């Protein structure tokens, strides 16, 4: 069940986008968000 | 992409040998000791041990290739005194040398300290 | 963009000394005395404090948020 | 044929750096020991960074690299624990490792100084060095930025990377009257007398000597704050000493072979 | 309800009450205009010292 | 422009830096700019031989 969180542009406000839909923040409303980073096991060797 | 890793310097792979003899044809008494996975660190001092020896005629040893871990180091003595029992010999006394420092060095730091 | 956190030839931790490079700097010293001050002997090792660039103060100017 | 007598003799001690002499021994044996002085000493060190959330100004491999570089405090751990590679378990073992957490929020409006106070360790003993001077900038936070991260440490020396390399510079040096002229100066008044140099200020450079070897080898160790310096020299005695041994061992066993 | 200046959009709300005060001819909306600006940089300015 | 005479605080927070030296179009989303060209001043006499 996941709806695929966006982060806004300029809000910094996290916004809830399906497929088949407007790129848009839920509030003011900006053409432009970027992703959340994964989930996955991101491990670095301090090398 | 291709560097490969660090641990390739001094860990052995599995199969490779420590430590090779090999004996020479061109002159009596001369073989060549072939060393994986070390520097300049452990053929150096070894080199230096076996020129105090009096009875080694010939002591030496290079690196293949820096790229390459190994080293080769050749040793030729007097008939009477195989190379092997040279190479034991002079690991045997800079073991020694090396403990004998150690030794003084702690004493020396432990009377420094308030003393 | 930020002071290392070892001087590349020597190798003396060097990151923990910006701040006080620049408070004494700032106070009265000058750069030849405040490096000594810190206690940097090596040349090798003082051209980290004074060739360092401080970019991440821009960097911090661009606040994602607020 | 045999080995030498050497003697050692301490000229200043502190908790920061060691400058002691070493007397009757070879060139050779000397700069040996330094090598293994800069390379091959144990030491802890962050090896292992698992970044769970990195929202600073810097890349995600940025904050793993400087934490590779902060030292640890391995005066009494560093002998006990086992190298990752030889541990005989999975996952990094306490027995075999020492877990490093860090989570830090810029909440207040003034920017935060992520320093390695922030790197609670598991452990009482290792520690990164702010036990008794300033701590070591990591990265700068602004207000609604985070770094939340848990890194592990294990042991690990020199010649395989430089996070282990216990010594700041060692400061090696023999015969300071060029007295074996090992170096030619074209014009030896132009250079300034060694900080060991005996001779007076009048002669340049002492004069020749053909039956004379190399001794009183003048050493400068200068530890980082990971190890105290004579505790490097120890160590690095030791692990040379173990290092002929398993040489001997190896050469025995294929000679019995053969 | 939701009030404009919070919180990146600081600089694009400066821009757009210039805007407004160069396009209005009218005297009342002009100067109305300024002031809300000045406070804006104001505001702004103070945030940027704390 | 929108940056005609703008103070470094405002250019911060448009995502852009004030060492920009500026003065290159914004076409497709990329930079260009024009090179000067040069060429024979005008109304001037050139006696070649
Ligand atoms: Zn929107
Ligand atoms: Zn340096
Ligand atoms: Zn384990």
């Amino acid at each position: 069940q996941q709806p695929m969180i966006y982060i806004c542009g300029e809000c910094h406000t996290e916004n809830e986008i399906k497929s088949r839909d407007p790129i848009r923040c839920r509030e003011c409303g900006y053409r432009i968000m970027y992703k959340k980073r994964t989930k996955r096991l991101v491990v670095f060797d301090a090398r | 992409m291709n560097a490969p890793p660090a641990f390739e310097s001094f860990l052995l792979f599995e199969g490779e040998k420590k430590i090779t003899i090999n004996k020479d044809t061109k002159v009596p008494n001369a073989c060549l000791f072939t060393i994986n996975k070390e520097d300049h660190t452990l053929g150096n001092i070894i080199k230096s041990q076996l020129l105090k020896d009096p009875q080694v005629l010939f002591a030496g040893y290079k690196v293949p290739h820096p790229l390459e871990h190994k080293i080769i180091i050749r040793v030729q003595t007097t008939p009477d005194y195989s190379p092997q029992e040279a190479f034991t010999n002079a690991i045997t006394d800079l073991i020694s040398e090396l403990s004998l420092l150690e030794e003084r060095f702690r004493v020396a730091i432990k009377d420094k300290q308030e003393g | 963009m930020i002071i290392p956190v070892r001087c590349f030839t020597c190798g003396k931790i060097v990151g923990n000394k910006w701040e006080a490079y620049l408070g004494l700097l700032q106070a009265e010293y000058t750069e030849g005395d405040a490096l000594d001050a810190l206690g940097l002997k090596r040349y090798c090792c003082r051209r980290m404090l004074l060739a360092h660039v401080d970019l991440i103060e821009k960097l911090l100017n661009y606040a994602p948020l607020e | 044929p045999y080995a030498n007598q050497p003697t050692v003799r301490i000229t200043e001690l502190t908790d920061e750096n060691v400058k002691f002499i070493i007397e009757n021994t070879d060139l050779a044996v000397a700069n040996s020991i330094r090598r293994v002085f800069i390379a091959e000493v144990p030491i802890i060190a962050i090896d292992w960074v698992q970044i769970d959330a990195n929202s600073s100004v810097l890349h995600d491999e940025f904050i793993a690299h400087r934490l590779g570089l902060i030292p640890l405090t391995s005066d009494d751990i560093v002998d006990k624990l086992q190298y990752s590679r030889d541990c005989t378990c999975e996952e990094f073992c306490p027995e075999c490792s020492v877990e490093f957490t860090l989570d830090v929020r810029c909440n207040e409006d003034q920017t935060r100084h992520v320093t390695s106070r922030d790197l609670i360790s598991n452990s009482p003993r290792v520690i990164p060095v702010t036990s008794r001077q300033d701590d070591i900038l990591i990265v700068k936070l602004r207000k609604g930025q985070e770094l939340r991260l848990r890194a592990y440490a294990k042991k690990g020396f020199g010649k395989e990377h430089a996070k282990w390399n216990p010594t700041a510079g060692v400061a090696f040096e023999y015969d300071p009257d060029n007295a074996l002229r090992h170096t030619v100066y074209p014009k030896p008044e132009e250079w300034p007398k060694s900080e060991y140099s005996e001779l007076d200020e009048d002669e340049s450079q002492a004069p020749y000597d053909p039956n004379g070897k190399p001794e009183r080898f003048y050493y400068n160790v200068e530890s980082c704050g990971s190890l105290r310096p004579e505790t490097i020299v120890l160590s690095a005695l030791s692990g040379l000493k173990k290092k002929l041994s398993d040489l001997q061992t190896q050469l025995s066993h294929e000679i019995q072979s053969d | 309800f939701r009030k404009a200046p919070p919180n990146y959009a600081m600089k694009k709300t400066q821009l757009l009450k210039e805007k407004a005060m160069a396009e209005d001819l009218g005297d009342q909306d002009k100067a109305k205009q300024i002031q809300d600006q000045l406070n804006e940089l104001e505001e702004r300015a103070e945030a940027l010292d704390r | 422009c929108l940056l005609n005479g703008l103070t470094d605080r405002d250019l911060c927070e448009l995502n852009e830096c004030p060492l920009d030296p500026g003065g290159y179009f914004i076409i497709n989303g990329s930079e260009k700019v024009l090179i000067a060209q040069e060429k024979m001043a005008t109304n001037t006499v050139y006696v070649f031989a």
